[PDB]
């Protein structure tokens, strides 16, 4: 929900690490235009989580959302950015006709359509290289069969479905050998007392009766044990009470 | 560094402001057609001159080393639409004079003022005025004024203005390694790089001649049917042996024969098929007429449209304070978007153009992720040939029953479809030899084999042996009959209307062979068939990445331009015009003249 963004070859690295993800206001409300992705479903992201999450901010056409796919070739998918075969993220697009556009042409952020070679996945290429396709060199200028790359946007909110400003935020997920740090939301239930019920806590699982405790405790603890090494205490994960 | 690895990187800093400098002249021309103010015309000029200089700034810096090192087929087919230098190969006094002669040629065509020389005290406006007085005036002296005087006050100074315009037009194309400007319209038809499917520019001269030989039995029976029905209207003006006069064809020149339908009715006891009387009872508005017409696009198998089409484009004229020009043009404004500006009324001709102008949207929708040089037609006439397949399928009485339009018990005999097919004969077949004799006139005055005195004498000698009309007065070498139209004065291509009627018929003859329709092809409707879109989806997405020779292989399978879909579409029209022409004269002759008294 930013007010600015970046180019598709000048991708910033929003390093989401050591966070708590809240998808009850973003995924469940869904104020975006389309909500469709592959690999991992968005309903599995609340019950499964990953090591490092990386994000970006780039606005493209509505015709280039078919190019954002794992294993895709074509116009954008080999020359501006590339999605790998192990892509476990999701791609969300939203029409930004009232925010990201500009009257009298949008002449500020640039994008490409071709390249010298096939780039690597998540490659930040900001080069202004001089091309030579034939047998005579170009000395820095374009020519017959000599071309040059670097041109900006054409956004305006008065037209149809093809090249409206669509803000695409690719939330790339990555599971490594390191333990997880950013995990999504999970629902809670009510708490009943003075009854033989089961326990499903943040770090406890068992069956017992919840009564009022009269002992002292440390707030950085999860549970406590008695003199016979049995679990006789539980801290609430929401409130500071045992 | 390797020669084989380097394919194509032109589309970075060319193909992103080829739209964007045209974008700033796109809405500025669109606001010129909706909000005609004093400052909404100035933004067309300074932004359109930046895009006009963009095609000449990169052309001067593309003059280094030649073409023959390329290997890929995708490189060469987009290279032909950029290496045309245009006007930038002439001098400073010759190239900029072409820009000034094109602005004075479109001004007097739109703002012309010509009226009666007998009583010039009341002098009227041309374009809403003279377009509608041709239909209702049943007089010989009244129709003589609207054809002769219009080329006598507007077209009198174009004859010393078109002679040096042709001479400068030869210099800009002979330096572009072509033989003439005559193959500049045939430069889009040039196919090279594929073995077995090579279509040169010299092959197109015999191909229009090959498809014109078999239309001469079909056109001369329509030439003898309008003439035989004008005996009770004009008893002593039109000869039964000779040709028809050219000042009574219904329009300003005689391209369309649409106003000659009400006078040549075959049977007056049965009513015509009409949506206009049944529209005002159910109270339709502007939201209905595009939504059920877009239901025709879903049922073949093309996907839906989002909210950007309904809140941006309007269908109602924005008040009576501000003037809005509403000519039917589907706005192809760059890399796959369409805003529709149409002054819609309760009119059957407005209803068929709702399917026509949305048929140019569905061609550019499929290659919306393709480059802009491939975002075009397969030729110039390929864009409007795939647009009117939705209008001829919506004029079918089997389609009107499934929606809820006309009466559910309507009689359909053999004498019902003949009045519909002769309405299509003056829309499709009636403009077909008229497209031939003007494009052959364009291909005979550009090469320069003829002198200046045979410039206009060759024009009226072709019309008495190709289309079968004769002028009532003779013209000298100071007037111009073909140069008073919309396409020739604003420098547009006229080859695109001969291939409009040919590529449309090739697609509709095979579309319900997939949908399994038994009967004639004027009862063919392409709706309620999900497998009918899959034959089109490999054709709607090929644009100019594949040429027009390989584009016809997946529907009809003919690599050449043939006339055989045009014959069995009109199979009651070939049989029922034969028995009524037993005693009249078949064809025309070159001896009758109205001024040879």
């Amino acid at each position: 929900n930013a007010t600015r963004f970046a180019s598709v070859y000048a991708w910033n690295r929003k390093r989401i690490s050591n966070c708590v993800a809240d998808y009850s206001v973003l995924y469940n409300l869904a104020p975006f235009f389309t909500f469709k992705c592959y690999g991992v479903s968005p309903t599995k992201l609340n019950d499964l989580c990953f090591t490092n999450v990386y994000a970006d901010s780039f606005v493209i056409r509505g015709d280039e959302v078919r190019q954002i796919a794992p294993g895709q070739t074509g116009n954008i998918a080999d020359y501006n950015y590339k999605l790998p075969d192990d892509f476990t993220g999701c791609v969300i697009a939203w029409n930004s006709n009232k925010l990201d556009s500009k009257v009298s042409g949008n002449y500020n952020y640039l994008y490409r359509l071709f390249r010298k070679s096939n780039l690597k996945p998540f490659e930040r290429d900001i080069s202004t290289e001089i091309y030579q396709a034939g047998n005579k060199p170009c000395n820095g200028v374009a020519g017959f069969n000599c071309y040059f790359p670097l041109r900006s946007y054409s956004f305006r909110p008065t037209y149809g479905v093809g090249h409206q400003p669509y803000r695409v935020v690719v939330l790339s997920f990555e599971l490594l050998h390191a333990p997880a740090t950013v995990c999504g939301p999970k629902k809670s239930t009510n708490l009943v007392k003075n009854k033989c019920v089961n326990f499903n806590f943040n770090g406890l699982k068992g069956t017992g009766v919840l009564t009022e405790s009269n002992k002292k405790f440390l707030p950085f603890q999860q549970f406590g044990r008695d003199i016979a090494d049995t679990t006789d205490a539980v801290r609430d994960p929401q409130t500071l009470e045992i | 560094s390797t020669i084989e690895e380097q394919a194509k990187t032109f589309l970075d800093k060319f193909n992103h402001e080829a739209e964007d400098l045209f974008y700033q002249s796109s809405l500025a021309s669109w606001n010129y057609n909706t909000n005609i103010t004093e400052e909404n015309v100035q933004n067309m000029n300074n932004a359109g001159d930046k895009w006009s200089a963009f095609l000449k700034e990169q052309s001067t810096l593309a003059q280094m080393y030649p073409l023959q090192e390329i290997q890929n087929l995708t490189v060469k087919l987009q290279l032909q639409a950029l290496q045309q230098n245009g006007s930038s190969v002439l001098s400073e006094d010759k190239s900029k004079r072409l820009n000034t002669i094109l602005n004075t040629m479109s001004t007097i065509y739109s703002t012309g003022k010509v009226c009666n020389p007998d009583n010039p005290q009341e002098c009227l406006l041309l374009e809403p005025g003279l377009n509608e007085i041709m239909a209702n005036s049943l007089d010989y002296n009244e129709r003589l004024w609207a054809w002769e005087s219009w080329r006598s006050e507007v077209g009198k100074q174009l004859r010393p203005l078109y002679e040096e315009y042709v001479v400068l037009k030869n210099e800009m194309a002979r330096a572009n390694h072509y033989e003439d400007y005559g193959d500049y319209w045939r430069g889009d038809y040039e196919v090279n790089g594929v073995d077995g499917y090579d279509y040169s520019r010299g092959q197109l001269i015999e191909d229009v001649e090959h498809t014109f030989e078999e239309i001469k039995p079909l056109y001369e029976h329509l030439h003898a049917y309008v003439r035989a029905k004008l005996m009770n209207a004009y008893p002593s003006y039109i000869s039964p042996i000779g040709c028809l006069p050219a000042h009574l064809l219904g329009d300003m020149w005689g391209r369309f024969w649409t106003n000659l339908y009400s006078l040549t009715v075959p049977f007056g006891q049965k009513p015509n098929i009409d949506v206009t009387d049944a529209m005002v009872d159910q109270a339709w508005d502007a939201q209905r007429i595009f939504k059920e017409a877009e239901k025709f696009f879903v049922s073949v198998g093309l996907p839906n449209m989002t909210q950007g089409f309904w809140e941006n484009s309007m269908l109602t004229d924005p008040g009576n304070v501000q003037k809005a020009v509403c000519h039917p043009t589907a706005w192809d404004l760059g890399k796959g978007d369409f805003r529709i500006l149409m002054c819609t009324k309760v009119t059957m001709d407005d209803f068929l153009t709702a399917h026509h102008e949305m048929g140019h949207i569905q061609y550019d929708m499929a290659y919306a992720a393709q480059p802009f040089l491939l975002r075009n037609g397969a030729n110039e006439g390929f864009h409007e040939a795939v647009g009117e397949i939705m209008s001829l399928s919506a004029a079918t009485p089997k389609h009107l029953k499934s929606i809820g339009l006309l009466s559910p018990d309507f009689q359909e005999d053999n004498e019902t479809e003949i009045n519909f097919l002769l309405k299509q004969a003056l829309t499709i077949v009636g403009t077909l030899p008229f497209t031939y004799m003007l494009e052959k006139w364009r291909w005979m005055v550009f090469k320069g084999e003829i002198p200046k005195d045979q410039w206009m004498k060759k024009w009226w000698e072709m019309k008495r042996e190709i289309v079968g009309v004769v002028e009532p007065v003779p013209h000298d070498e100071t007037y111009c009959d073909p140069a008073s139209l919309f396409h020739v004065s604003n420098d547009y291509s006229f080859i695109r209307y001969y291939t409009r009627t040919l590529y449309q018929f090739q697609f509709q003859e095979a579309l319900c062979q997939a949908a399994k329709h038994e009967g004639p092809l004027h009862k063919c409707d392409i709706s309620n068939s999900t497998e009918a879109g899959q034959k089109l989806f490999n054709m709607l997405r090929l644009g100019k990445s594949e040429p027009w020779t390989l584009a016809l292989e997946n529907v009809v399978g003919a690599k050449n331009m043939n006339v055989r879909p045009l014959l069995n579409y009109f199979e009651p029209l070939f049989t029922w015009l034969k028995d009524q022409n037993k005693n009249s004269f078949v064809g025309w002759s070159t001896d009758w003249s109205p001024y040879a008294d």
